[PDB]
């Protein structure tokens, strides 16, 4: 059975399209990892965070480029997001400082529930329950598509909150006006 | 199973029993240490800064004793204890603390290894007559009161006391 | 509550069915659409009253000579309504909360309140057309000018 | 489209069945091709009526009929004084403007959600009365189509035979307010209107 993605390579035998996003794609095997406290587990929950991540990086920087900071945070004025976090920090830096301790509690308790979810069976990964509207308890074709929507918006943004990063710490600039530089710079 | 504070989380099952129980312990303290020597250090922690967030907030007000020693004027609630270990009611207060300290050692060896069957936070105290032949759970839900108040005030003391030194303001930072 | 039980309020007379374009009451459950309709009514009758606050000061300048503490004093004053809005709504209602058991736009809070289903699909429309409106009290108004042109 | 022929034989013995695009076989929005085929004989029955009320009201906007009693808190006329009645579409009022297109507004809404509809159960062109359906809460005097009540009375045959001159002075009507407008835009358009209409020259597809 071929995958998908690269019909010339062979399916990878632990990706059987019970995922969300499995169409096949792993050339280099890495689903087979089952060493260094990794495993398929592991990677599709560090998948599942980097496409959450990412995704609230790209609107997080949309949002302050679009409607500025958020008031009590006026001091930035850049539209450079890799510029602008230094504002901040230069002067309300015990906010960040708040989150990132607060991110450590969280994320010391979401390890916890990766290798505790892993050791037994009772939590998929990426899972903590917070559905609160509650799009999980019908319509299961439906839940499905939910979970193939954050999947593909995810591994989308993957892409944007790392360019956004790059593209933001080499021309200083911002995302919407390189997305302007480049608009009149390769016009035909 | 499934905690509830954490419902991504299995249940530490150490935790049953106890009443401020909302299945919280992901780093699981629980396993390691017993949980009347945990029980007996949340109450103690939170008693204290009950009295400490109080008593900070009540120095900054301006409440002072009568008559007002003159060693003890011209201090906020910050310089208050370098101040007075020099004056000596610091060493006072510490005295006492180490002598209740001292039998309270006895009580929670005895609570651990000797087998008194003494609840953790139990001294005794109670003189106004609360919990007067009330049910198990009318003193459940009175030492639920105790430790949340007492769990709020070790953060609420933690935030007077941060924010004090990081303005050396009026009162509602100091 | 189920979703045909949610739907059934306004009725549907001005448009002539229901009015989902995008189809948001398909995706998701029964719990999803009571919070879609709980959130429409507690948007309509704040966006009512602040709607003549305009005219009853008459804008953005009116908030800004409010100071530290009278932000901070009326902000958390609402949010002791919502917390127990929402406490009121589980422990003191024969059914549970909105998303359990519960009306989706009985708001329970004794004292701020003081032929009733019919007033039930006169709320939401007069409250709809407050929330257009006080969207367009700050763009028609103050981000760009010549937007209704009313 | 069974009947649609049958519709335009008895517009037309000569000219039967005439489509050189095709329309009257395709679907708008995936309802089907049997109820398009009422939103064409409706939209083709609101062109020609428009346009027939239209012609009338060209005729006597164009001449000098201003009539007694000005409707207004001020004074402001109807604006006959320019005269050419394109030109006196603009000398309104913007905010009167408003008020006669949802006055209309109201007349294509009720036509499309009272009694029943044309992409059903027929017949095109029925403007519902207003004493049924009971979605208006004043309730109104008259009815549209029949405010005095002429003429009940009159058999199947005998009104089967009024849609059928209806849809060709409908048809021609179309053609005659466009003849107009379009010497109020270029002249030479129509040749037997050289001189008597006196060149708009603005937009006429344009409200405000
Ligand atoms: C990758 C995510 C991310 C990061 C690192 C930032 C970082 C920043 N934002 Mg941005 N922002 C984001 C997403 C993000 N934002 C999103 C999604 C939006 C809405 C579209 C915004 C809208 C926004 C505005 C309008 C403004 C900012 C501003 C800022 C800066 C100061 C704010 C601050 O330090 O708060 C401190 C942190 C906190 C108060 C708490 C953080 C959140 C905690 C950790 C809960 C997280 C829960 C998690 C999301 C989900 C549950 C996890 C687990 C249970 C599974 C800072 C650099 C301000 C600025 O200065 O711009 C220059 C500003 O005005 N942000
Ligand atoms: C993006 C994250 C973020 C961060 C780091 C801050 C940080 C701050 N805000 Mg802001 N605020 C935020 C989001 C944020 N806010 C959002 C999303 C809103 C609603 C639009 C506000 C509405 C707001 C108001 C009305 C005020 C603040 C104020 C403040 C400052 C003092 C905090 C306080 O009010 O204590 C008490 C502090 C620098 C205060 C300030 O200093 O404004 C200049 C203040 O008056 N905030
Ligand atoms: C998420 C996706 C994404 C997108 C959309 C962008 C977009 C951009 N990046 Mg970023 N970037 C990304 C991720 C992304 N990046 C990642 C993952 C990294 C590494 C971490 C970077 C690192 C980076 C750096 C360092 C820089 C950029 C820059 C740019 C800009 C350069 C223009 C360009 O090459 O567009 C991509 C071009 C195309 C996609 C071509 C379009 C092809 C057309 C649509 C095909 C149609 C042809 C048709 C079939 C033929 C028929 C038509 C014919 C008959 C006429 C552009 C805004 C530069 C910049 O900031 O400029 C100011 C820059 O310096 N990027
Ligand atoms: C965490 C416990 C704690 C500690 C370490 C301190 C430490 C201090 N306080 Mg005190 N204070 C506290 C709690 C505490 N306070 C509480 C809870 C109150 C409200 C009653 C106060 C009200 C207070 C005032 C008005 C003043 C101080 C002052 C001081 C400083 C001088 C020494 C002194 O003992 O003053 C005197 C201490 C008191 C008046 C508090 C008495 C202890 C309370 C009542 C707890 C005892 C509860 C217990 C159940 C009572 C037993 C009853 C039983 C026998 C029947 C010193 C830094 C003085 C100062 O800062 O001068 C610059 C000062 O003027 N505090
Ligand atoms: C609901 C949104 C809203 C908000 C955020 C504000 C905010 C403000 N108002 Mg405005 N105002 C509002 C609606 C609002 N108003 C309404 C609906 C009225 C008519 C009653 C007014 C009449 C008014 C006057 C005459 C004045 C202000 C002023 C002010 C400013 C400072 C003083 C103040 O806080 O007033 C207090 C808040 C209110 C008066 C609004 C209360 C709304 C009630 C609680 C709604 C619920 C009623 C409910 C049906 C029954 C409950 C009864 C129970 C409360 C007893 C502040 C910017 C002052 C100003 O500086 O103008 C430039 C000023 O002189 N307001
Ligand atoms: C085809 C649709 C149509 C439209 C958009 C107009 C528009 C106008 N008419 Mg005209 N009119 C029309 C048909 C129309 N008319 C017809 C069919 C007649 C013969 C009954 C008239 C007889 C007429 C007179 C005597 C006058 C106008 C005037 C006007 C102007 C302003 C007052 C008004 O709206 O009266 C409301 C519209 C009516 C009273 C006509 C009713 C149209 C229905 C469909 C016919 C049923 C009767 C406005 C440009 C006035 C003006 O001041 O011109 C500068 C004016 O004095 N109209
Ligand atoms: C070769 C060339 O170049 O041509 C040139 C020259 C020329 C001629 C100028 C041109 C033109 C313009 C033209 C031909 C314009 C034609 C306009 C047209 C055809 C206008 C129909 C109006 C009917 C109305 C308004 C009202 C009915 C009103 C009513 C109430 C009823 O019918 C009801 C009724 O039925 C019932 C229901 C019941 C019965 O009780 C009887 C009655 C009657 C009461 C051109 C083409 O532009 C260019
Ligand atoms: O042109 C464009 C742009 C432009 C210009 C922006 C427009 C606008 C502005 C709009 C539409 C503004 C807002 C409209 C809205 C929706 C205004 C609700 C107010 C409710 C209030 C003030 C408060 C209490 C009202 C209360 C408390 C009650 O009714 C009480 C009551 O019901 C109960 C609770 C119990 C009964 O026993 C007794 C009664 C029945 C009395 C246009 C015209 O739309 C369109
Ligand atoms: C049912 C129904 O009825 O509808 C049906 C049936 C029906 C009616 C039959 C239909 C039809 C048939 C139609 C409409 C046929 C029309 C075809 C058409 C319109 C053919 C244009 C040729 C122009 C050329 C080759 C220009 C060369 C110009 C050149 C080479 C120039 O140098 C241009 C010039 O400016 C410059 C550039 C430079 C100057 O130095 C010189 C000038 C000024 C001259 C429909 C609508 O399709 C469908
Ligand atoms: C050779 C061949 O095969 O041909 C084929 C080709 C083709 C195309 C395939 C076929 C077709 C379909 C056709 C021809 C469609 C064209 C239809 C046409 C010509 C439709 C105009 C309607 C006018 C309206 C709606 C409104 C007037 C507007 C009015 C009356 C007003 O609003 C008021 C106003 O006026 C006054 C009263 C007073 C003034 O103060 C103000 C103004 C001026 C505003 C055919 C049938 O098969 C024939
Ligand atoms: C902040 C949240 C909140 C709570 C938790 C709460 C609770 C109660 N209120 Mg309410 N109240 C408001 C808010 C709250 N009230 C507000 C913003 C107003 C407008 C100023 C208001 C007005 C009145 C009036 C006129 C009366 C009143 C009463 C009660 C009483 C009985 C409940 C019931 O009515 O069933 C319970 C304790 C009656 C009373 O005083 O009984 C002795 C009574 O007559 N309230």
């Amino acid at each position: 059975e071929k995958s998908q993605s690269l019909p010339f390579m062979n399916r990878p035998p632990l990706l059987d399209g019970s995922m969300a996003g499995d169409v096949g794609f792993d050339p280099l095997g890495l689903s087979n990892i089952d060493d260094v406290g990794i495993d398929l587990y592991w990677l599709r929950e560090a998948e599942i965070k980097h496409c959450r991540v990412a995704m609230l990086a790209v609107v997080g920087i949309l949002q302050v480029e679009i409607f500025g900071p958020a008031p009590g945070c006026e001091m930035a004025t850049d539209k450079c997001q890799m510029d602008a976090f230094w504002q901040i920090w230069g002067a309300h830096p015990q906010y960040i400082a708040f989150g990132l301790i607060m991110i450590m509690m969280i994320e010391m308790i979401s390890g916890i529930a990766t290798t505790q979810g892993r050791e037994s069976g009772e939590r998929a990964p990426g899972d903590f329950g917070l559905d609160p509207l509650g799009y999980g308890k019908g319509d299961a074709a439906g839940y499905a598509r939910l979970q193939a929507q954050e999947i593909a918006n995810g591994r989308l943004a993957m892409f944007a909150a790392a360019g956004e990063i790059m593209q933001g710490c080499t021309t200083h600039q911002g995302a919407l006006e390189n997305l302007m530089t480049a608009l009149r710079d390769n016009s035909f | 199973k499934k905690s509830q504070a954490l419902p991504f989380l299995p249940y530490p099952e150490n935790l049953a029993g106890y009443v401020g129980d909302a299945g919280f312990d992901p780093f699981r303290f629980s396993d390691f240490a017993p949980m009347d020597f945990l029980r007996e250090a949340e109450i103690k922690h939170g008693r204290i800064c009950m009295l400490a967030w109080l008593g900070f907030v009540a120095v900054d007000l301006g409440a002072r004793i009568y008559p007002l020693p003159e060693a003890y004027e011209g201090l906020t609630a910050v310089t208050a204890h370098d101040a007075l270990v020099q004056q000596g009611a610091m060493s006072q207060i510490f005295l006492w603390c180490s002598v209740f300290e001292a039998i309270s050692t006895v009580s929670v060896i005895q609570m651990l290894y000797e087998e008194s069957g003494r609840e953790p936070g139990y001294f005794g105290f109670d003189p106004l007559g609360f919990l007067n032949g009330k049910s198990e759970a009318e003193v459940n839900e009175m030492k639920l009161k105790e430790i949340k108040n007492g769990r709020l005030a070790m953060l609420a003391f933690s935030g007077v006391v941060t924010q004090a030194v990081l303005t050396q303001g009026p009162f509602p930072y100091v | 509550i189920s979703k045909e039980a949610i739907l059934s309020s306004p009725d549907t007379t001005e448009i002539g069915r229901v009015w989902d374009p995008l189809g948001l009451a398909e995706i998701g459950s029964a719990e999803t659409l009571a919070w879609y309709r709980h959130s429409e009514v507690k948007h309509g009758r704040i966006a009512m009253a602040a709607f003549v606050g305009w005219w009853a000061v008459g804008g953005l300048e009116a908030w800004d000579a409010v100071p530290g503490w009278g932000k901070a004093q009326m902000l958390l004053f609402a949010g002791l309504i919502e917390f127990h809005d929402e406490l009121f709504h589980t422990r003191r209602t024969e059914g549970g909360h909105y998303l359990r058991g519960g009306t989706p736009g009985k708001n329970m809070v004794p004292g701020l309140f003081d032929e009733l289903a019919k007033g039930r699909d006169r709320e939401i429309k007069n409250g709809r057309l407050a929330m257009i409106g006080v969207a367009g009290l700050y763009c028609a108004a103050t981000i760009p000018g010549s937007v209704p042109l009313q | 489209k069974d009947d649609l022929i049958a519709i335009a034989e008895k517009s037309n013995p000569v000219l039967k069945y005439y489509d050189p695009l095709q329309l009257g076989s395709t679907t708008i929005w995936g309802e089907t091709n049997s109820a398009t085929i009422g939103f064409l004989r409706q939209s083709e029955i609101k062109h020609g009526r428009i346009a027939m009320a239209a012609f009338v009201g060209y005729i006597v906007q164009a001449n000098g009929i201003h009539f007694p009693w000005p409707m207004s808190f001020d004074g402001t006329p109807f604006p006959a004084d320019a005269g050419s009645p394109p030109e006196q579409w603009d000398a309104l009022s913007d905010a009167a403007k408003w008020q006669i297109i949802l006055f209309i507004g109201f007349l294509e809404w009720f036509s499309e959600a009272a009694g029943k509809h044309y992409m059903r159960g027929g017949k095109p062109g029925a403007f519902p009365n207003f004493s049924d359906s009971d979605l208006i809460p004043h309730p109104v005097p008259l009815n549209l189509y029949d405010p005095f009540g002429f003429s009940k009375g009159k058999t199947e045959a005998q009104k089967a035979d009024g849609l059928i001159k209806e849809l060709n002075n409908g048809r021609l009507a179309m053609i005659g307010i466009m003849g107009f407008l379009a010497e109020q835009k270029v002249e030479g358009s129509v040749p037997l209107l050289k001189g008597v209409v006196p060149h708009y020259d603005g937009e006429v597809m344009a409200p405000f």
